[PDB]
C-alpha cells in the first residue's frame, strides 16, 4: 503494498513503454510486433489497475485514496497529487478497460503502425492521468495532454474530411482548456494561499460572484469536452471522421472527462454557483437528449450518426449532476460508464462495417445483414444496449436519472413536470434514428451494386470477442446495478451531502 | 568604487577566443575552418564555466560603476553564450556551403557575443551605448554576410536604417537622462538624481523604449523582424531570435528599473500596450506566412509579447517567468532553427508547403522540428508548456487578468500555425509530398558539419522536451537571479 | 426475415409504436415514485387515497 | 450485495488471456479480402 | 440544417474573421524600410503623448 | 447541406436561408425561452 506508487505507475507506464516504441525491431513493416507490444502494455496497466482496486481501494471510504503527493515544483505550488476517488475509480477501471480493447480493435491498421500505437499508449497515459490526479495545474496538464495525439490519429488516420475534423478539434479544445487554467488559477489565488491541491480548493469558502465568474469559465471548458449542444459542433467532424479504436477512445473516454470535472471542481468545488446554474444545466441537458436525438435521425452518414447519439446519451448525465439526490448523481456516474461501454461497442461495430462495406451512406448499403450475420447479431444487440434496454446498462442509468430527478425536491414541480416530460421523449426518439439506420443498413433485401464492389465478409472471432467484451459489463450492470454503484455511492454521498447545504 | 577585472573572465575569454580565431583564418585561411568552430565552441564553453563559480559570489560591481556581476547578469551572459554556442553549432556546413569564410563569420558572431554579454550587466550609459552599438553592428554584418544574395543586402540595409534611427533615439534619451539627472551616468546615481515624474522623464523613458524595443521587436518596432528572418542567413536568425533578444531584455531589465524606478507605472503601461498587440499582431500574422523563416520572426514577435507578460507584471515571480522562458525559448528555438537548418541544406527551400512528407524521408528531422515547434505552441510535456505556466500563473498573481486572457487565447491561435508545419511533416500522405521531399537526399552525417548539427540538434530536443518536467534546478537557477532586481 | 422489406418495416414501426406506449408508462411510473413512493401496486393503491383524501 | 471485487479479479485474468489469445484469431484484415490500411479513407 | 449551418456558421465564422485580420495585417509590414522607420517615430509620439494623460 | 437532403432526409427548400433561418430563430428562441423559463419558474 500500500505504500508502491499505484497511480503514478499506472499513468506513467503506458507513456514510458511508449518511449519504447521506435526500438522493437519490425522488419515486415505492416507493424505486428508494434501491436502485440501496444496490446501486452494495454493488458499489463489494466491488470495493475485491477490490481490496485481490488486491494488497496476501499468502497466504504468517500475521501481519496490511493493517495500520492509528491513535489514536482515547490516555487508554484505543482505538486505530482495523484487519487483514486468514487468519481475517478469507475472511470480509471473504463479507461484501461476500454482502452485495452480499443488497442486490440486497432489491429487493422497498417499505415503508420508505430506512430500510433504510440499515440494510443500516450494516451493511456494521460487519459488516466485525467481521472486521478489531484493538482488543478497538473490537471490543465493532464487536459491538455490529448490535444497532439488525438490530432494526428484524426488528421492520418480515418475520414475525407479529416483535417478539417482535426484542425476544429484541436483549437476548440484548445480554446477551451484556456478556460480550465484561468478558472483553476483563479480559484487557487483566491485568499491567502496558493494551495492548488483540489481538496483544499474544494475546502475553501469562495464568494458568490466569484463563484459565478469560475462556474462560467468552467461551463465554458467542460461544456465544449461534454457535450453542451450550444458548444457540440466539434464532435460531429471530429467523432465522424475517425477510426473505429480512435472513436472508441474518443467518445467512449474523453466525453466522461468533463463530465467527471463536473462533479470534480463544479459541484464539489463551487455549490453555491451550482445551486445558481443546475435549471440551466438540467435544460442544457434535456436540449442535448432531444436535439441530438433529432440530428441523430437526420444524418444520413453513419458515423456522425454514432456521433450525434454519443451527444444524445450525456444529456442524462447533466441532469443527473444537476438534480440534487443521491440516485441523481448515481444515475449520471452510471450512465458516464455504461455510455463508454455502449458508446464504444457502437463505434468498433460502425468501423467494422465500414471496413467490410467501404461507405458510411444509409442509402446505399442495403440488405448487408444477409453476409454479415455477425456483424448484424452485434449491431442489433449493441443499438438496443444504448435504446435503454433493461437487462442491459443504458437503462438503469436513465431511469435513475428519471426518478432522481423527479423525486428532487429542490426544483418547483411544473418545471419537474416539463422537464421528465421532455427528457423522455428522447425515449421515443433513439429507436426512431436507431431502428430506421438498422432497418436501412442491414434489412431489406441485398443491394447488388454494392456486394459486386466490395467483399462482405462476415466478422472475424477478435471482433466477436471485443463486443463479447464490452456487452459483458453491460448486461451485468443493467441486471445488477451496485456491481458499480458500491464502487461510488459513498463519495457521491458525500458530495450531494455537501451539495445540499446551499439550497433553501 | 575598485576595478574588479575577474568579473569580465568569460567576455576576456571570449574576446581572447575572438582573437584566435581571427589569427588562425589569417595564418592559415580557408583550411583554418576544419577546427575553429570546436576551439570557438570551446571558448563559449570555458566562458560558461567561468561564470560557475562568479555564480556564488556576491554582487560585486565590477568596474568604476560600469558592471554588476550579480546573478541576473550572469543568467543573461550565459544565456547569450548558449545562444552563440548553438548558432556556431548550426553555422559550420551553412557558412561554408555559401561559399564564405567562416572564420570571420565566426568572429563577428562573437562580438556579437560579447556586445550582449556586456549589455546583461552594464550601469554606465555610454557602456550601454557601446555595447549596444558592438551588437547592433555585428548584427548588421551578420545579416548581410551572404552578399550575393539580393535578400540578404537588402535585409542588411534596411535592418541598419531601423537599427541606426532606434539607436540614435536611444542616444537621445541616454543625452537626456545624463542632463536631468545632473550629469551621472550610472543608472543608481540617476535613479537618485531624479525621483518624480516631469516631462522629459517621459520623454528620455519612451526614447529608451523605442531603442530597446527594437530589440525586443515590439509590435511598433517590429518590422525589420520579419525582413530580416527572410533575408539574413538561418543561424544569424536564430542568434538574433535567442541571444538578442535576450540581450534586449537583459537591457530591459537592467535599465527600467535601474534607470527608471519612479515612472514605474509609466513603462509598465507602456510595455502593457507593447506586450498586448505584440501578442495580437505576432500570433495572427504567423498564420498567413509561408516561409518557414517569415513565420519563425511573426512566432518570435509574439513569444517577445509572452514575455512581456511577465516582465510588465513587476513581481519577483514575473521577472522569474520572464527568465524560465527566455531559458526555455533559447532550447526550443535554437531547436526549431536547426530543423530549419537542416532541411534547408538538403532541400534547397524554405517554403512550409514543401516540408510535405518529410515523416519517412528524415524521421530524426520531423521528431526534432515536431516537438520544438509543439514546445513553442505550449503542448505539455515540452518545455514551453510550463515557460507559459509560469508566465500566467506570475500575472494571475499580481492582477493581471486581461494579459494572461490575451495570451492564452494567442496561444490558441499559435498552435494553429504551428501545426500546420507538424501537419505537413507528419500528416501529409505519400502521394501529396513535394518536390523537395520526392528528390530529398540520403541522410548522411559526414560531409563537414552535419555531425555538429545533429549534436545541436538533439541537445536541443532533449532540452525542449525533457526540461519542462525536470524544471525545478531551472525554477532554482532563475529565482535567485531574480534578487538582484530592484524592488521585485 | 430480415431479407424482406415489410417485415423490417412492421418490426420497426411495432417497436416504435410500443415505445410510445412506453414513453407514458415511464412518465406515471417516475410521476407515480414521485407522488407515492412505493413502487408497489397495493402501495400506491392506497397511499394515493391516502393522499387525494388530504389537501 | 455482493462485491464486485472478487468477480472483477476472477474475470480480468480470463479477461488477458482470451486478449491474447483472440488477438491471434483474425481471419478478415490479414488476408487479400481486406483492401485497406486500417485508415477509414 | 439549424446545426451545419448556424452553429458552424459561428464557429467557421469565429476561425475565419482570425484569419482575415492578418490576410490583411500583414499588409502593414509593406516592404519600406523608411515606412517602418516613420511607424517607429509615429510610436514615440503616441506613446509620449499618452504616457502624460 | 446537398449531402443531408438525399434519401429519407428529402425536402426541397430545406437548406434555403429563409427557411434555415426561421428554424434557427424557431429552435434557439426555444432554447432561450427554456433557458430564461427555468431560471424564473425553477427555484434553485
Ligand atoms: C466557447 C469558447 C471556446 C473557445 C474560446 C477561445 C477561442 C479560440 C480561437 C482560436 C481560433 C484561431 C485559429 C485560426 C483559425 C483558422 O485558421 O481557421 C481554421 C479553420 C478553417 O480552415 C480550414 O482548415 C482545414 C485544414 S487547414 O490547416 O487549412 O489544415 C481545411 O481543410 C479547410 O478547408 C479550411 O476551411 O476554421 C476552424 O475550424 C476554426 C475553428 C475554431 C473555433 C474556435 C472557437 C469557436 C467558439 C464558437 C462558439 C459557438 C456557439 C454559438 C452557438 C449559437
Ligand atoms: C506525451 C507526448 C506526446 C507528444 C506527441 C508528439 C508526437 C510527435 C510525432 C512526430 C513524428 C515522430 C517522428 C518519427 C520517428 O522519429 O520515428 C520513426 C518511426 C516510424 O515508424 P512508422 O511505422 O510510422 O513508419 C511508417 C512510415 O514510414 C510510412 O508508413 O515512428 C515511431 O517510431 C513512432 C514515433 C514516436 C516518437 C515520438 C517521441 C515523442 C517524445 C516526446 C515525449 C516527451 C515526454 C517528456
Ligand atoms: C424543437 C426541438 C426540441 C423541443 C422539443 C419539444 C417541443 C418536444 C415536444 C414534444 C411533444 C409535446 C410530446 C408529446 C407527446 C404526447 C404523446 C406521445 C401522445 C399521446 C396520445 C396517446 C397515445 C393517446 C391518447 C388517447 C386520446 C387520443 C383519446 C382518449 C383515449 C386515449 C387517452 C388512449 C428542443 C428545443 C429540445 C431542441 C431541438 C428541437
Ligand atoms: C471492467 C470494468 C468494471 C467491471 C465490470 C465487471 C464487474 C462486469 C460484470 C459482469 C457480470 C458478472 C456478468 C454477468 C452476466 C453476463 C451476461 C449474462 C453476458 C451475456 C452475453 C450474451 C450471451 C451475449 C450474446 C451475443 C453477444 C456476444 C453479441 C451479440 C449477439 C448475442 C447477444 C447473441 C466496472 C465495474 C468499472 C464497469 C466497467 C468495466
Ligand atoms: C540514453 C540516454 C539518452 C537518451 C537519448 C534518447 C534517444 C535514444 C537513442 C536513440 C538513438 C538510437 O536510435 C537507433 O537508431 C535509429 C536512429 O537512426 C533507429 O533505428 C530504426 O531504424 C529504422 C528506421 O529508421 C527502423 O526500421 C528500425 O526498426 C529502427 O531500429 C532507432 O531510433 C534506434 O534503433
Amino acid at each position: 503494498m500500500s505504500t508502491f506508487p499505484w497511480l503514478t505507475t499506472i499513468i506513467l507506464f503506458p507513456i514510458v513503454a511508449a518511449l519504447a516504441i521506435p526500438f522493437i525491431p519490425d522488419p515486415t513493416g505492416k507493424g505486428r510486433p508494434i501491436r502485440w507490444y501496444a496490446l501486452a502494455v494495454g493488458l499489463i496497466d489494466f491488470a495493475l489497475i485491477v490490481y490496485a482496486f481490488t486491494n488497496f481501494y476501499d468502497l466504504n471510504t468517500p475521501g481519496m485514496q490511493l493517495w500520492e503527493s509528491y513535489d514536482w515544483i515547490p516555487e508554484i505550488g505543482l505538486r505530482w497529487s495523484v487519487g483514486a476517488d468514487g468519481l475517478s475509480m469507475p472511470l480509471i477501471l473504463l479507461t484501461g478497460f476500454i482502452t485495452t480493447l480499443a488497442i486490440l480493435a486497432a489491429w487493422p491498421v497498417t499505415l503508420k503502425p508505430r506512430l500510433f500505437y504510440f499515440l494510443m499508449l500516450a494516451m493511456y497515459g494521460g487519459q488516466i492521468a485525467v481521472f486521478a490526479v489531484q493538482d488543478m495545474l497538473v490537471f490543465f496538464l493532464a487536459w491538455e495532454l490529448e490535444l497532439i495525439p488525438v490530432y494526428l490519429l484524426l488528421a492520418i488516420w480515418g475520414g475525407h474530411k479529416r483535417q478539417y475534423a482535426a484542425t476544429k478539434f484541436i483549437l476548440y479544445t484548445a480554446g477551451s482548456s484556456l478556460f480550465i487554467l484561468v478558472a483553476g488559477l483563479a480559484m487557487a489565488f483566491y485568499g491567502d494561499t496558493v494551495s492548488f491541491d483540489m481538496q483544499t480548493l474544494a475546502a475553501k469558502d469562495y464568494a458568490l460572484g466569484f463563484q459565478l465568474l469560475v462556474y462560467a469559465g468552467f461551463l465554458v471548458a467542460y461544456g465544449v469536452k461534454l457535450p453542451i449542444v450550444p458548444l457540440h459542433t466539434w464532435l460531429p467532424d471530429a467523432h465522424g471522421e475517425a477510426t473505429a479504436p480512435v472513436h472508441m477512445l474518443l467518445a467512449g473516454i474523453l466525453l466522461k472527462m468533463g463530465g467527471y470535472a463536473l462533479i470534480r471542481m463544479n459541484v464539489d468545488m463551487l455549490p453555491a454557483a451550482h445551486a445558481k446554474f443546475a435549471p440551466v444545466l438540467v435544460i442544457l441537458g434535456v436540449v442535448n437528449i432531444i436535439y441530438a436525438a433529432l440530428t441523430s435521425y437526420a444524418q444520413r452518414n453513419l458515423k456522425r450518426k454514432i456521433a450525434y447519439s454519443s451527444i444524445s446519451h450525456i444529456g442524462f448525465v447533466l441532469i443527473g449532476i444537476a438534480s440534487f439526490t443521491n440516485l441523481g448523481m448515481s444515475g449520471a456516474v452510471l450512465q458516464m460508464v455504461s455510455h463508454g461501454l455502449i458508446g464504444a461497442s457502437l463505434f468498433f461495430l460502425v468501423g467494422a462495417t465500414y471496413d467490410r462495406t467501404h461507405t458510411l451512406i444509409l442509402e446505399e448499403m442495403g440488405g448487408v445483414g444477409q453476409k454479415m450475420k455477425k456483424i448484424f447479431a452485434m449491431f442489433t444487440a449493441c443499438s438496443l444496449a444504448s435504446l435503454a434496454l433493461p437487462g442491459m446498462s443504458g437503462f438503469v442509468a436513465e431511469l435513475m436519472v428519471f426518478i432522481g430527478f423527479a423525486t428532487s425536491d429542490a426544483y418547483s414541480l411544473p418545471f419537474r413536470v416539463i422537464v421528465v416530460f421532455l427528457a423522455a421523449v428522447g425515449v421515443i426518439l433513439t429507436p426512431i434514428y436507431l431502428l430506421s439506420m438498422l432497418r436501412e443498413i442491414f434489412y431489406g433485401p441485398e443491394n447488388k451494386e454494392l456486394v459486386e464492389h466490395e467483399a462482405l465478409v462476415d466478422a472475424e472471432p477478435r471482433e466477436v470477442f471485443i463486443i463479447a467484451c464490452l456487452l459483458v459489463p453491460i448486461i451485468g450492470i443493467g441486471l445488477y446495478p451496485k456491481l458499480l454503484t458500491q464502487i461510488y455511492d459513498a463519495t457521491t454521498g458525500q458530495v450531494i451531502a455537501r451539495a445540499r447545504e446551499v439550497l433553501p | 568604487g575598485q576595478l574588479n577585472a575577474g568579473t569580465i573572465l568569460p567576455e576576456t575569454i571570449l574576446i581572447v577566443t575572438l582573437l584566435v580565431v581571427l589569427l588562425a583564418d589569417l595564418i592559415q585561411g580557408r583550411q583554418a575552418d576544419r577546427w575553429t568552430p570546436y576551439f570557438a565552441i570551446v571558448g563559449l564553453g570555458g566562458a560558461i564555466a567561468t561564470m560557475i563559480p562568479l555564480w556564488t559570489q556576491p554582487a560585486t560591481i565590477s568596474f568604476f560603476g560600469s558592471f554588476i556581476s550579480d546573478h541576473l547578469s550572469l543568467f543573461f551572459r550565459g544565456l547569450i553564450a548558449l545562444s552563440a554556442l548553438g548558432t556556431i553549432l548550426m553555422s559550420i556546413r551553412y557558412v561554408e556551403q555559401t561559399g564564405s569564410s567562416l572564420g570571420e563569420f565566426m568572429t563577428i558572431l562573437l562580438t556579437a557575443t560579447v556586445g550582449g554579454m556586456f549589455i546583461a550587466g552594464a550601469q554606465e550609459l555610454v557602456f550601454i551605448f557601446v555595447a549596444l552599438e558592438t551588437l547592433s553592428i555585428a548584427s548588421y554584418l551578420l545579416t548581410g554576410y551572404t552578399k550575393r544574395d539580393s535578400r540578404s543586402n537588402e535585409a542588411a540595409l534596411k535592418y541598419l536604417l531601423i537599427g541606426a534611427a532606434s539607436s540614435a533615439i536611444f542616444l537621445y534619451g541616454s543625452s537626456l537622462l545624463y542632463g536631468l539627472s545632473g550629469g551621472h551616468t550610472q543608472l543608481p546615481a540617476i535613479a537618485q538624481a531624479l525621483s518624480s515624474e516631469s516631462l522629459g522623464l517621459v520623454v528620455a523613458l519612451v526614447f529608451v523604449i523605442a531603442g530597446i524595443s527594437f530589440k525586443i521587436s515590439a509590435v511598433p518596432f517590429h518590422q525589420w523582424t520579419p525582413d530580416v528572418y527572410e533575408g539574413a542567413p538561418t543561424p544569424v536568425v536564430a542568434f538574433l531570435s535567442v541571444g538578442s533578444k535576450a540581450a534586449g531584455f537583459a537591457l530591459a531589465i537592467r535599465f527600467l528599473t535601474l534607470a527608471f524606478p519612479s515612472v514605474t507605472d509609466q513603462w509598465q503601461l507602456i510595455f502593457t500596450v507593447l506586450a498586448i498587440l505584440s501578442m495580437i499582431l505576432g500570433n495572427v500574422v504567423a498564420l498567413a506566412q509561408t516561409s518557414m523563416k517569415r513565420m519563425l520572426a511573426y512566432s518570435s514577435i509574439g513569444q517577445a509579447g509572452f514575455v512581456m507578460i511577465g516582465f510588465v507584471v513587476g513581481t519577483e515571480a514575473g521577472y522569474a517567468s520572464m527568465l524560465f522562458y527566455l531559458l526555455v525559448y533559447l532550447f526550443m528555438n535554437l531547436g526549431a532553427f536547426t530543423c530549419v537548418i537542416l532541411f534547408s541544406l538538403r532541400t534547397g527551400t524554405d517554403q512550409i508547403s514543401e516540408y510535405a512528407g518529410l515523416y519517412q524521408k528524415d524521421p530524426l528531422l520531423t521528431l526534432g522540428l515536431s516537438l520544438c515547434l509543439l514546445s513553442l505552441g505550449g503542448i505539455p510535456p515540452l518545455a514551453g508548456f510550463f515557460g507559459k505556466i509560469y508566465l500566467f500563473w506570475a500575472g494571475w498573481q499580481a492582477g493581471a487578468y486581461g494579459l494572461v486572457l490575451l495570451g492564452l487565447l494567442t496561444s490558441v491561435i499559435s498552435i494553429y500555425y504551428y501545426i500546420r508545419v507538424v501537419k505537413m511533416m507528419v500528416v501529409k500522405e505519400p502521394q501529396e509530398m513535394s518536390e523537395a521531399v520526392r528528390n530529398y537526399p540520403e541522410v548522411s552525417w559526414s560531409s563537414f558539419g552535419l555531425r555538429p548539427l545533429q549534436v545541436g540538434l538533439v541537445m536541443t530536443v532533449i532540452a525542449t522536451s525533457l526540461a519542462g518536467i525536470l524544471a525545478n534546478p531551472l525554477f532554482n537557477l532563475v529565482n535567485t537571479a531574480v534578487w538582484d532586481v530592484p524592488q521585485l | 426475415w430480415y431479407d424482406r422489406k415489410s417485415a423490417a418495416e412492421a418490426a420497426q414501426k411495432a417497436f416504435v409504436t410500443n415505445r410510445v406506449g412506453d414513453f407514458g408508462l415511464l412518465l406515471g411510473m417516475v410521476g407515480l415514485f414521485w407522488a407515492t413512493g412505493t413502487f408497489d401496486f397495493a402501495g400506491m393503491g392506497d397511499r394515493l387515497t391516502e393522499l387525494v383524501n388530504t389537501g | 450485495v455482493i462485491s464486485v471485487k472478487p468477480i472483477l479479479l476472477a474475470m480480468t485474468p480470463v479477461f488477458i488471456l482470451l486478449c491474447l489469445f483472440f488477438g491471434t484469431r483474425n481471419g478478415f484484415y490479414d488476408t487479400d479480402q481486406y483492401h485497406g490500411n486500417g485508415s477509414a479513407h | 440544417e439549424v446545426d451545419y449551418n448556424v452553429v458552424d456558421g459561428v464557429v467557421n465564422l469565429t476561425g475565419f474573421v482570425t484569419m482575415v485580420t492578418g490576410e490583411g495585417l500583414k499588409y502593414l509590414q509593406n516592404g519600406r524600410a523608411q515606412f517602418y522607420a516613420l511607424i517607429v517615430l509615429l510610436a514615440v509620439l503616441g506613446f509620449v503623448i499618452f504616457s502624460v494623460q | 447541406a446537398t449531402d443531408f437532403n438525399r434519401g429519407i432526409m428529402k425536402f426541397d427548400g430545406a437548406d434555403s436561408p429563409a427557411m434555415i433561418a426561421i428554424s434557427a430563430v424557431l429552435i434557439l428562441g426555444f432554447i432561450a425561452a427554456l433557458i430564461w423559463w427555468a431560471l424564473h419558474t425553477a427555484y434553485a
